[PDB]
DNA sequence: CATCAGAGCCCCAAA
DNA sequence: TATAATGGGTCTGATG
RNA sequence: GGGG
């Protein structure tokens, strides 16, 4: 509908606003593991073999961004509504 | 303004051994006349219990101090051979129509918010009558006839019209 | 209905009905004026008779 | 109170059982209270009599049961069953080879029964089988509109049991016949029967030109079996001429007692019409080889003596109700009842010749499936099957009594001209001319007229007293509209000295026509103005002072009177509104005569003189199928001495036993300052204070739970992503508890349902594992309150797959239902009425202070504009005022029969006894005249009102008399200049309320196809703009208007997307593109083999599927 | 003289 | 997969 | 089958 094809398209636009904040490849990952460019979740296992990186350093190159973005949260306080 | 009675969920409601409905006896209700003593006493909430063949009126609410039923033989409901009743009625002193829709008073959680006809005065009219100060005719006598439930008398309601009145003529005070 | 006050040019129109016909035009209002901090939770507002202030 | 009664008219027989057409004919074609044996061949019993023998082994028919319903009327109501009775019937097989005979009963399904008033239950809804009016069986002999001097013989059967038969006499001199739209000499088929040549011209013979101009000589040379097989080829192409092929056909298509039948009224009509005896309700049979005549020269020899000048030789009026009759329930009900069961007949033989034609029972040899078909088909989607009216007890009672003219075996809307629909002379006394729907439907549905009764044969009949010498007898005799036409018959009000005609003339009636005779001719005598008019109808005081045009609206806005939880009887009646109450069976009587034991809101119980304590429960409180509120209030307390038939509970719509279809409401005929514009109505907020039009309405919510591929639906109170301030008033399972208020948007019932590969999308998956939470596997679906919905919950019904006695629809796990009831107080938009056609919407609500009021401070009710009435011309409404006035101070109510009521001076005694009440207590109370009374005396002198030179007193009197008083403004105290019509009226709220209707869409669904909004309220759906307002916009010259209604507002998928997200940003909304609609209609075409092409300028193709249609 | 295509709008609850 | 079974169940106006 |  019209209000989805909205609620869609501005969801999108304000995580774009995250892509920044973050990084190149920490806001890449987070693709990866969740899926934004295959679509399928590759675990920590696979995406290791597209920076080098073991299961260990791809966690805290996860988690330093979900961290970063759960501070950038609250401070925007964008993304609460958007369930 | 408010009605609970036991084990009474909502208005559209019956009781074992009562002839009326709820929404009947909620009528009976709304017809109640109680009259404050005290000056600022806003609200008050009236008890009733009975049971047995008994033909409950407006008598048989338990006796608050500083309010007065003025109408004691009003019917409330029938009661057969094991109908019980008890209620606790919300009574408050307002002013005009105040509609159950607009003020949803609840006591307690199967609380009936009542419509509220506040405004004791039952009918007014007046009569203009022809009049002569002997020297001058077409002059005019003026009658008003007050009627009124007793909660406020017809003359205390004459006073407090005048007075709202002249409180209104004072807007016409400060221009701009 | 007949509304013998109005003007040639005009109507009386229901406050409820105006709600759900102008619903886009009040969820940016809303955001605008602060009765709400972004549209999508304004039209959360309005999805509750009650909630509607 | 009193309640003076008015009218001289001494009414003899009272009203029939007013719901007997429904009740009679039902128990008729039933007979489940006759026993076998002594069952008459009708209905149910003649269906199997003429479905049985079956002829392969013989099977036969000996006799039908009908069983005890599975279950009570309350509960298949409350369970969506169809309440019904199970049908076994006794079949024996005997072996027409061996002897051998197996009998067993063998269950045939369950046929639904009819309720005590006369209604059906069918899925837990009230049903009402509508009587049907066709064409009767018979002769008929009607003028030839393109040969005027020549006429055509038409011979109807029954509907669906035989062909339609026309004589012609062709341009030549012999006659015609016209079966199956072929057409063929009829001295072929008459030879077939044996006619010799000398029996045409020794029984015909008198015509030479026509006796001798149908007899020809290349056609009686061969004998009867040589002719039957020469029709037989003049009549199929294709089938070889066998004479065990033709003497099947033919035989089954004329002589067959199966394929053909002239009803049992078809014979008669064509005995008399021809003055012969019919032995069979069918125009031929095979007898001792050949086959015997029966009625195709009696019509030759009429049809023939009607192109001469020859004695009782007529035309017949197809639309006369002699000529036309009625098919009540049963007779509707059997006849899908023969067609389900030759059906089953037809497996039966099928299963007779293959199997093993020794092995078996009547058991294993009958398929009930298609005749529990047919039934069930009869009654959920038959046209004449109709959802109940129960918006009042009127409702159903009228209802039940209407006539329809279309349906199966009927007309068509398209099908019917002016001839049918017009009100026949004869109609009088039995089709009331006035109660019919305005518009397409005129003159197609009608209601039977309060006395008529219709008989066996189907014919309305009315009732007449006789008049012998100049004395009427109290004997009454119901006539049809034929033997009606025998009589002279008087009218109801002649003047009569006891039993003796007391005027030297009388008006009559001599074939519906207008005659003024003398009372020694007069033969009989109408019973009574109540005969001519229907239920409704005779429900309007004054009646004879109103336009019909206006009349009949006040008829039917009595159906559509919503109940009142305060509702009365009105100040004026007809002397009705108690046996509709009676026969509607809404409110409950003594069955017998004793004493009251117990009174409660639930239910009643009286010691009868029997001895015997019986307990009346009493409806209390339940949802009828428009939503008003069906409820029974006791009128009796504890230990009152009733007697038989004494009143026990009103129903709804009742006060104590007078049907209260409204209010009387103290009403004032004047303008109003624009809010009384173009019928709309204005009223005292007094109304909404006394709970005054205040009804109460019940919706219904209900949802499902069901088994899915992808999970259990599940009934819980833990909805995902919620707060508790929404469930706050749900129970533990998650049901809104009983007494709670919902609004819109409050859940009602929760679920939850598990989604597909909409498995969160990485945006979202992004988004839940930044907030902490992880995806919920099922989602929110709880069935909410729809917009403008709302109230307090009364009642909630769980059922589930599991639970004792409990069996739902394949897959459905549980069912929840939500009972939602709202009092409803009068507001601005509600339709008023009364009962003169008088209707409007409450346009404007005063506060007491603003209302006209009396002089002594009364303030009126309502005010209506006088301007209604002289168009309109529905003057009833007048007098009721008038008679209203008195009866307000006198505190009287008055029961005025109609065409014989009250009389203008008998109402001014009335008013004249009301002005010493209104004005005689004042001047001994200390009070004289008004001032302002007066300026307006001054007033009314200009205006030719009073008499100059009398007094106050006796000049407001004369203004009373007139039904006119002096009226205060409310809001200057100034007097209205002039004496204004006051006095009560009765009107009814109908159920076209504004909570209703009032609907709005931003946006919403969409329909699969066309990607065009949905449609209704229901559905949340757009309105339709269609050709007419596109017109409307392109003649405005509106042309970005018209665009956006074309695109962005409709099926834009693109612009309507778009629209959306810049009025949300505060951007303007952009330019279209293309409509989805126009896509489909592209493709559409080349589904058509068409190749649709959009070009630019260049008359290059341009591609508006952007790519994705090509390869 | 046969065959085909037309025969007002919008809205409701039902199914 | 092998007794034999063989033919069904209105209402008007325009155009060839 | 109701409404206008």
């Amino acid at each position: 509908s019209p209000v989805d094809a909205a609620t869609q398209s501005l969801l999108s636009e304000e995580l774009e606003k995250a892509l920044s904040k973050l990084s190149e490849r920490e806001a890449m990952v987070l693709k990866l593991r969740k899926g934004l460019i295959d679509g399928r979740e590759h675990t920590l296992e696979e995406v290791g073999a597209f920076f080098g990186v073991t299961r260990e350093r791809i966690r805290q190159i996860e988690n330093k961004a979900l961290r970063k973005l759960k501070y950038h949260e609250s401070r925007t306080r964008k993304l609460r509504d958007f369930l | 303004t408010s009605v609970y009675i036991e084990d009474v969920l909502h208005e559209f409601s019956t009781i074992p051994g009562v002839k009326e409905d709820v929404v009947e006896i909620i009528l009976n209700l709304k017809e109640l006349v109680v009259r404050f003593l005290n000056p600022s006493l806003q609200t008050v909430t009236l008890l009733l219990k009975a049971e047995g063949p008994k033909e409950v009126k407006a008598r048989d609410f338990l006796p608050v101090a500083d309010v007065e039923i003025m109408n004691p033989d009003l019917h409330i409901a029938t009661l057969e051979e094991g109908g019980r009743l008890n209620m606790e009625v919300r009574v408050d002193r307002g002013v005009g129509y105040v509609p159950a829709e607009k003020h949803g008073i609840k006591d307690r959680i199967n609380a009936i918010p009542v419509d509220a006809v506040f405004s004791p005065v039952r009918r007014v009219a007046f009569q203009v009558e022809d009049t002569r100060l002997g020297q001058r005719t077409d002059l005019d006598k003026l009658t008003l006839r007050i009627w009124t439930d007793g909660s406020v008398t017809p003359l205390e309601a004459l006073n407090q019209a005048v007075e709202i009145l002249r409180e209104h003529l004072t807007y016409f005070s400060n221009p701009q | 209905v007949v509304g013998p006050q109005l003007k040639l040019h005009q109507c009386g129109l229901p406050k409820r009905m105006a709600l759900e016909l102008f619903k886009p035009f009040l969820l940016k209002k809303m955001e605008e004026k602060g009765i709400a901090p972004n549209v999508k939770a304004a039209r959360r507002m309005l999805e509750r008779q009650r909630d509607i202030k | 109170m009193e309640i003076k009664r008015f009218g001289r008219i001494r009414e003899v027989i009272p009203l029939p059982p007013l719901t007997e057409i429904q009740v009679e004919s039902y128990r008729r074609a039933l007979q489940a209270d006759v026993p076998p044996e002594k069952r008459e061949n009708v209905g149910i019993q003649a269906a199997f009599r003429e479905t049985f023998p079956i002829e392969e082994l013989v099977l036969d028919f000996l006799e039908y049961r009908l069983g005890e319903p599975p279950f009570p009327q309350d509960e298949c109501r409350e369970k969506d069953l169809t309440y019904q009775a199970p049908l076994y019937a006794r079949l024996q097989l005997i072996h027409k080879d061996t002897g051998l005979i197996k009998e067993d009963e063998v269950f045939l399904g369950h046929i639904p029964l009819m309720t005590e008033d006369g209604s059906f239950i069918i899925n837990g809804a009230d049903r009402v089988i509508v009587s049907q009016i066709h064409r009767s069986p018979g002769v008929y002999f009607t003028p030839d509109p393109a040969r005027p001097g020549r006429y055509i013989a038409s011979i109807i059967p029954l509907p669906k049991r035989g062909p339609w038969i026309d004589l012609e006499v062709e341009p030549n001199g012999v006659v015609s016949m016209k079966v199956n739209k072929r057409k063929f000499p009829l001295v072929l088929l008459l030879r077939v029967l044996g006619y010799d040549q000398e029996t045409l011209a020794r029984e015909l013979g008198a015509y030479g030109e026509l006796v001798q101009g149908l007899m020809d000589e290349s056609v009686f040379a061969m004998r009867p079996e040589e002719a039957l097989i020469r029709l037989f080829t003049l009549l199929r192409p294709g089938d070889p001429p066998k004479r065990d092929k033709a003497v099947a056909y033919v035989y089954g298509l004329i002589a067959d007692p199966r394929r053909y039948d002239l009803g049992e009224a078809g014979r008669y009509k064509a005995e008399e019409k021809l003055g012969i005896r019919l032995s069979g309700r069918t125009l031929a049979r095979f007898e001792d080889g050949e086959f015997k005549d029966e009625v195709f020269l009696p019509t030759l020899r009429y049809l023939f003596a009607l192109t001469a000048g020859v004695p009782g030789h007529e035309v017949d009026d197809i639309d006369h109700l002699g000529n036309r009759r009625i098919r009540t329930v049963g007779e509707l009900m059997t006849d899908q009842f023969r067609v389900g069961l030759a059906r089953l007949a037809r497996g039966v033989r099928e299963r007779m010749l293959m199997g093993s034609e020794d092995s078996l029972t009547p058991a294993k040899l009958v398929n009930s499936r298609p005749l529990e078909a047919a039934i069930r088909e009869f009654f959920s989607r038959s046209q004449l099957s109709q959802f109940k009216d129960e918006t009042n007890p009127l409702s159903s009672l009228r209802h039940k009594r209407r006539i329809s003219a279309l349906g199966p075996g009927g007309l068509t809307r398209e099908r019917a001209g002016f001839d049918v629909r017009d009100v026949h002379r004869t109609h009088y006394g039995r089709i009331c001319p006035v109660e019919t729907p305005e518009g397409a439907n005129i003159g197609l549905i009608t209601s039977l007229a309060a006395y008529a009764r219709v008989d066996e044969l189907g014919f309305i009949r009315t009732p007449y007293r006789r008049v012998v010498g100049g004395v009427v007898t109290d004997e009454v005799v119901y006539m049809t509209a034929t033997e009606e036409d025998r009589y002279t018959i008087a009218q109801a009000n002649t003047p009569l000295e006891g039993n003796r005609i007391a005027a030297e003339r009388v008006v009559a009636r001599r074939k519906g026509e207008p005659v003024i005779v003398s009372p020694e001719e007069v033969e009989f005598m109408d019973v009574s103005p109540k005969q001519v008019f229907s239920v409704n109808t005779n429900l309007i005081p004054f009646l004879e002072h109103d336009d019909a045009n206006r009349a009949l609206m006040g008829s039917n806005m009595q159906t559509q009177a919503v109940p009142l939880i305060r509702a009365q009887a009105p100040v004026v009646m007809t002397g009705l509104e108690e046996r509709v109450v009676r026969d509607s069976l809404a409110a409950l009587y003594a069955e017998e005569d004793g004493e009251v034991a117990k009174v409660d809101g639930n239910r009643i119980v009286v010691r009868y003189e029997d001895g015997r304590l019986v307990e009346y429960p009493l409806r209390r409180f339940y949802r009828s199928n428009q939503g008003t509120a069906l409820d029974q209030r006791p009128r009796v307390v504890v230990g009152q001495r009733v007697r038989k038939g004494d009143l026990l509970a009103d129903g709804p719509a009742s006060e104590n036993g007078f049907l209260a279809l409204g209010q009387n409401v103290l009403v004032a005929i004047m303008p109003f300052d624009g809010y009384n514009f173009e019928d709309a109505i204005v009223i005292s907020e007094e109304l909404l204070k006394r709970d005054f039009y205040t009804s109460i309405h019940i919706e219904r919510y209900e949802i499902e739970a069901r088994d899915t591929k992808l999970g259990p639906e599940r009934i819980t109170r833990d909805i995902p992503h919620l707060s508790e301030a929404a469930l706050r008033d749900l129970d533990e399972e998650g049901v809104v508890r009983i007494g709670a208020e919902v609004k819109p948007g409050d859940i009602l019932v929760g679920r939850t349902s598990f989604k597909g590969e909409s498995e969160p999308t990485p945006e979202e998956r992004l988004l839940r594992s930044i907030f902490g939470e992880k995806a919920r596997d099922v989602k929110d679906t709880s069935l909410r309150v729809p917009p403008g919905e709302g109230g307090i919950v009364v009642r909630t019904v769980r059922l589930r797959r599991g639970d004792p006695g409990v069996e739902l629809k394949p897959g459905v796990r549980e069912v929840v239902r939500v009972y939602v009831a709202q009092k409803r107080k009068l507001q601005v938009g509600d339709k008023l009425a009364n009962r003169h056609g008088n209707k409007g919407v409450v346009a404007k609500i005063l506060p007491v202070e603003d209302m006209p009021h009396l002089p002594d401070g009364t303030p009126v009710d309502v005010i209506l504009n006088p301007l209604g009435v002289p168009s309109r011309m529905n003057l009833g409404q007048i007098l009721e005022t008038h008679l209203g006035l008195a009866g307000y101070f006198l505190g009287q109510r008055y029961i005025s029969p109609i065409f014989d009521g009250a009389k203008e001076p008998e109402i001014k005694e009335l008013l004249a006894q009301a002005f010493e009440v209104y004005f005689g207590k004042r001047k001994g109370e200390g009070f004289g005249v008004d001032k302002r009374e007066v300026e307006v005396l001054r007033r009314a002198e200009k205006l030719g009102l009073v008499t100059p030179g009398k007094t106050p007193e006796e000049q407001l009197k004369e203004l009373f008399l007139q039904g006119k008083v002096v009226l205060y403004d409310g809001r200057t105290g100034e007097p209205i200049e002039g004496p204004i019509v006051v006095g009560q009226m009765f009107i009814m709220k109908l159920y076209h309320m504004v909570e209703d209707k009032m609907h709005a869409r931003s946006t919403g669904p969409y329909s699969l196809i066309t990607q065009q909004p949905l449609g209704g309220k229901a559905q949340f759906g757009g309105q339709r703009f269609g050709e007419m307002e596109v017109w409307a916009l392109e003649a405005y010259g509106a042309a970005h208007t018209l665009q956006e209604m074309l695109t962005l507002k409709s099926d834009d998928i693109e612009g309507r997307n778009a629209a959306y997200e810049a009025i949300i940003k505060g951007e303007d909304v952009p330019e279209p593109s293309v409509p989805e609609s126009f896509r489909v209609l592209v493709k559409e075409l080349q589904a058509l083999a068409l190749d649709v092409q959009t070009l630019d300028e260049k008359d290059n193709p341009v591609d508006i599927f952007e790519g994705l249609a090509s390869k």
